RNA sequence: AGCGCCGUGGCGCAGUGGAAGCGCGCAGGGCUCAUAACCCUGAUGUCCUCGGAUCGAAACCGAGCGGCGCUACCA
C-alpha cells in the first residue's frame, strides 16, 4: 500500500514550500578602494559575517593565497601596492566553491571546527563531517 | 592537487607516467628549441625551453600526455 | 544564567538518568523490551542498503547523531570497507493530544531514559519504545563480501532510492535480492531525494518503484520519503520500525555464540604501555547471552601452513574482560545486538582486518571447522549488479569445477573451489578456514567481470571435519 | 592521538650560536652601433607568537601555535 507515502511527500513538499519559497545567493560584490599606492578592502568582515567563518581563517587564507600579508584594522585588510579588484572576486568565488559552499549541498552557513589538530569542516544544515583544510 | 605550470622559459610540475628523456625527444623536435632537464635540489620536475613558448607547450602536452587541462595555469611573468 | 552544558546535565538527571544494569538480574523473566536490557543495549539491528553515491551514513546520522568514521584517508570520501555503526534509541511522547506522526523521537546513545519533547507546547516527556543499532553496509560494486556480512548480522531493512537518477539502477536491486537471500523480508523502502524534485516526477519514481517491487519476495513493503541534509521526517521512520518490523525470535534457550565481522586493538599511542587495555573483537551475538569475565575460543583462528602445505587451525581460547555495548559498560549481552568483546586476545590479532567474519564459541561448546563441505545451492537467472546498454541483463551460467568462486558463508568470506557440479549440490574445498554451527546463511557469487557478482544462494548440507589441535 | 620536518627577501637553499643570509627573481647602471651574453648596485624580513641559561640569541632549551610527512580511526 502506497497510500502512507504520498501524504508523506505532499508534507515534504510544503515544508520545503515553506522553508525555501525561492526555489545562495548573499555574497555581495566585493568593494576594494586603490589610492594610488594603497589597496584597502574594508569588505572582509562583511563578508565574514555574510559566509560564516572565523575572520581569522579567512586573513589567514587571503596571505596564505598570495605574497602578501596586510594590515588588519576595525573589519577590513591593508595591504600597500597595485592590484586589482576582480582577482579577489575569482578568489571568493573559488573560496565559495572549496570551502564556503560544501560540494555536497548548496549552502552557505557550513563552517570550519576542530573535532584532530587540523581544521575539520562542518556543515550547518546536516552535519556532514570531511576533512576541507588545505 | 596535482599543479603543473610553466614560468618564464621552465615546465615545472611533470606526472611521470611517460619518460622524461622521451619528453626530451618529443620536445626538441618540435619545438627546435634547447631544452635541459635539470634535477634540482628536490623540487618537481624541471625541463628547460628556450625563448617564450608557454602556448607551444600547451599544445604539446595537448598532444602527448595532458589529461585535464585545467590546473596548467599560463603565468604572466 | 546556566551554561547549555548544565541544562543538559539537569535534564539528563530529572530523566532518571541511566540506571546501571544489574549485577545478577533474573534472566528467564528478561525480555528484548525489558526496561533493564532496553536502557544500555541495542535489541534490534537495522541495516542500510543502496546505490553508490547516494548517501547512507548521512540518514543514518540524521536518525541517530552518532557519526560512521568514514576513515582511512582515501576511504574518507569514495567508500569505505569496514561497516557502520549507530546507536538510536526510540523514543516515543506519552501524550495522546500530540499528533502521532511527531510523537517518534529518536535520540542518540548518551540520552536519559526520558528526555523532554522538543515540540512547542507539550509539557510531556518520552518514553523509550526500543533501542536500535544501526550497520551501515558498503553499496559500491566491490565490496559485497561486508555488506553480505553485515546483512547477515542484519535484521531490519532500510532501502534508499534516489529519484534524479535512473529509476532502475541495479545495486540496490542486487541488495535486496541479497536480502532475500538470507531470511530478511522487513524491508522499508526511502525515497533519498524528495526537495530538488517536481510533484509530478516524484510519483513517477513512487510508480517504477512501486513496479520494480511487485514479483520480488517482499511484497507489503512500505516506501516513506526521507531528507538525509534538510532532516526531516525521521519520526515518520521511527514510527514505521516500531509498527512493520517486530522482534525476531530470540530468548535465552539456545547456546551462546559470537559472529565477529570487525576487530577493534585499543592502544592509544603516547601513553606509555603501562595502563593498557585488551584487544576487542566487534561481534554480533544472535544466540546466545555473555556474561562478563567468560572463557571464549575463537573456532577458526589461528591459520597457519605447514611445510607440507597443510592448514593447521588453533582455536583462540580467551577470557572476556568486558563486554561494551552502546555507551557504557554493561553486565550482561543481549542477543540481536553488535557487542563488543574486549577480552585479553593479542591486540595484534586485532588490528587491521583479522577478525573480519570469524566465528566464536563460548566455553561450553565444540564448533566444527570443515576443510570440505558439501552445500545445496539455487540460482538465479539474470545477474544483478550490471547495467547492459540494451541487450539482456547477462544469464548466470551453470558452475564448472574447480573455479575460486566466493561463499559468503554468513560473515566468513572465503574463496571455495568446486570439486562436484550437480542440479542442486556441490562439493566446496576451502583453503580458509570456515566452520558450521548450525545452519548458517550463505551467499554465492563468481568472477564474471572482474569483480565478484552475486549469483544465488547456498545451504551447507554436509562436511569434513577437521579436529582442533590442542 | 602521538612521533619524524618546516617557520623567508617573490621564490628555492643555508648556517644558525658576535647579528641578515647565497642564488633564482625584480629594478637600476655598466658593456656593445645596438640586442642578446657578460659585468656592477640595490630594496624586499617579527627567518612562526611567548620565555629561560647567557655582556648578547634567528639559533642552545621549553610551553605552544600554523602547515607538512609515518602509524593508522588509534573501544
Ligand atoms: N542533495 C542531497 N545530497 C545528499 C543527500 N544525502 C546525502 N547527500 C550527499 O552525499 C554525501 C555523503 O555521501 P556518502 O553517504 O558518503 O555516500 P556513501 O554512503 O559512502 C556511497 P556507498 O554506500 O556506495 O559507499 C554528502 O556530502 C551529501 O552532500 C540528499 O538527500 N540530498
Ligand atoms: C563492536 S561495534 C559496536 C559498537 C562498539 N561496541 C562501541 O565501541
Ligand atoms: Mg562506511
Ligand atoms: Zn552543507
Amino acid at each position: 500500500v502506497g497510500l502512507p507515502y504520498s501524504e508523506l511527500l505532499s508534507r515534504f513538499f510544503n515544508i520545503l514550500r515553506t522553508n525555501n519559497p525561492e526555489l545562495k545567493f548573499r555574497i555581495p560584490p566585493p568593494v576594494c578602494l586603490r589610492d594610488g599606492k594603497k589597496t584597502i578592502f574594508s569588505n572582509i568582515q562583511d563578508i565574514a559575517e555574510k559566509l560564516h567563518r572565523s575572520p581569522e581563517h579567512l586573513i589567514q587564507y587571503l596571505f596564505a593565497e598570495l605574497g602578501t600579508s596586510g594590515s588588519v584594522d576595525g573589519k577590513r585588510l591593508v595591504i600597500k601596492g597595485k592590484f586589482q579588484s576582480k582577482q579577489m572576486e575569482n578568489v571568493l568565488r573559488r573560496y565559495i566553491l572549496e570551502y564556503v559552499t560544501c560540494k555536497t549541498c548548496k549552502s552557505i552557513n557550513t563552517e570550519l571546527k576542530r573535532e584532530n589538530r587540523l581544521f575539520f569542516m562542518v556543515c550547518k544544515s546536516c552535519g556532514s563531517t570531511r576533512s576541507v583544510s588545505s | 592537487s596535482n599543479y603543473i605550470h610553466i614560468r618564464i622559459t621552465t615546465v615545472q610540475g611533470v606526472p611521470e607516467e611517460y619518460d622524461l628523456k622521451r619528453i626530451l625527444k618529443v620536445l626538441k623536435k618540435d619545438f627546435a628549441c634547447n631544452g635541459n632537464i635539470v634535477k634540482d635540489p628536490e623540487m618537481g620536475e624541471i625541463i628547460q625551453l628556450q625563448g617564450d613558448q608557454r602556448a607551444k607547450v600547451c599544445e604539446f602536452m595537448i598532444s602527448q600526455l595532458g589529461l585535464q587541462k585545467k590546473n596548467i595555469k599560463i603565468h604572466g611573468f | 544564567g546556566e551554561t547549555e552544558e548544565e541544562k543538559r546535565k539537569r535534564e539528563f538527571e530529572e530523566g532518571g538518568g541511566l540506571p546501571e544494569q544489574p549485577l545478577n538480574p533474573d534472566f528467564s523473566k528478561l525480555n528484548p523490551l525489558s526496561a533493564e536490557i532496553i536502557n544500555r543495549q541495542a535489541t534490534i539491528n537495522i541495516g542500510t542498503i543502496g546505490h553508490v553515491a547516494h548517501g547512507k551514513s548521512t540518514v543514518v546520522r540524521a536518525i541517530s547523531g552518532v557519526q560512521t568514521v568514514r576513515f582511512k584517508d582515501e576511504l574518507e570520501r569514495n567508500i569505505t570497507i569496514k561497516l557502520g555503526y549507530a546507536n538510536a534509541k526510540i523514543y516515543k511522547c506519552q501524550e495522546p493530544t500530540c499528533p502521532e506522526p511527531d510523537c517518534y523521537r529518536s535520540f542518540k546513545s548518551d540520552k536519559e531514559i526520558s528526555p523532554k519533547c522538543q515540540r512547542p507546547g507539550c509539557p510531556g516527556r518520552y518514553k523509550l519504545v526500543r533501542h536500535v543499532s544501526f550497520v551501515d553496509c558498503p553499496g559500491h560494486d566491490i565490496l559485497m563480501s561486508t555488506m553480505l556480512s553485515g546483512a547477515a548480522v542484519m535484521d531490519a531493512a532500510l532501502l534508499l532510492i534516489a529519484g534524479n537518477e535512473s529509476c532502475p539502477q541495479p545495486q540496490t536491486s542486487e541488495h535486496l535480492a541479497a536480502i532475500e537471500i538470507m531470511k530478511l523480508k522487513h524491508v522499508i523502502i526511502l525515497q533519498n531525494k524528495v526537495d530538488l524534485m517536481r510533484e509530478e516526477s516524484a510519483l513517477e519514481h513512487q510508480k517504477s518503484i512501486l513496479k520494480f517491487i511487485r514479483g520480488t519476495i517482499a511484497d507489503g513493503a512500505p516506501i516513506v520519503p526521507i531528507s538525509a541534509q534538510l532532516k526531516y521526517n525521521i519520526d515518520a521512520v521511527n514510527e514505521f520500525i516500531v509498527k512493520t518490523i517486530p522482534v525476531p525470535p530470540r530468548d535465552f534457550m539456545i547456546s551462546p555464540r559470537l559472529i565477529v565481522i570487525r576487530s577493534f586493538d585499543v592502544n592509544k599511542p603516547g601513553a606509555e604501555i603501562e595502563d593498557l587495555k585488551g584487544g576487542v573483537a566487534g561481534g554480533s551475538i544472535l544466540n546466545g547471552v555473555f556474561k562478563l569475565g567468560d572463557e571464549i575460543e575463537i573456532r577458526p583462528g589461528i591459520v597457519t601452513k605447514d611445510d607440507k602445505g597443510k592448514i593447521q587451525c588453533k582455536p583462540i581460547f580467551s577470557n572476556i574482560v568486558s563486554l561494551f555495548a552502546e555507551q557504557n559498560d554493561l553486565k550482561f549481552a543481549v542477543p540481536g545486538g553488535l557487542i563488543g568483546v574486549g577480552t585479553k586476545v593479542d591486540p595484534t590479532l586485532c588490528r587491521a582486518d583479522r577478525l573480519v567474519g570469524q566465528v566464536v564459541g563460548a566455553k561450553g561448546h565444540l564448533p566444527n571447522i570443515y576443510t570440505d563441505i558439501e552445500i545445496n545451492y539455487f540460482l538465479l537467472r539474470r545477474l544483478l549488479g550490471v547495467k547492459t546498454d540494451g541487450q539482456k541483463q547477462a544469464k548466470v551460467r551453470k558452475l564448472e569445477p574447480n573455479e575460486v568462486l566466493m561463499v559468503n558463508i554468513g560473515s566468513t568470506a572465503t574463496g571455495a573451489r568446486v570439486v562436484a557440479v550437480k542440479a542442486d549440490m556441490a562439493r566446496l574445498q576451502l583453503t580458509s578456514p570456515a566452520c558450521t554451527e548450525i545452519n548458517e546463511k550463505i551467499a554465492l557469487s563468481r568472477r564474471i567481470e572482474k569483480h565478484w557478482r552475486l549469483i544465488g544462494w547456498a545451504t551447507i548440507k554436509k562436511g569434513t571435519t577437521l579436529e582442533p589441535i590442542a
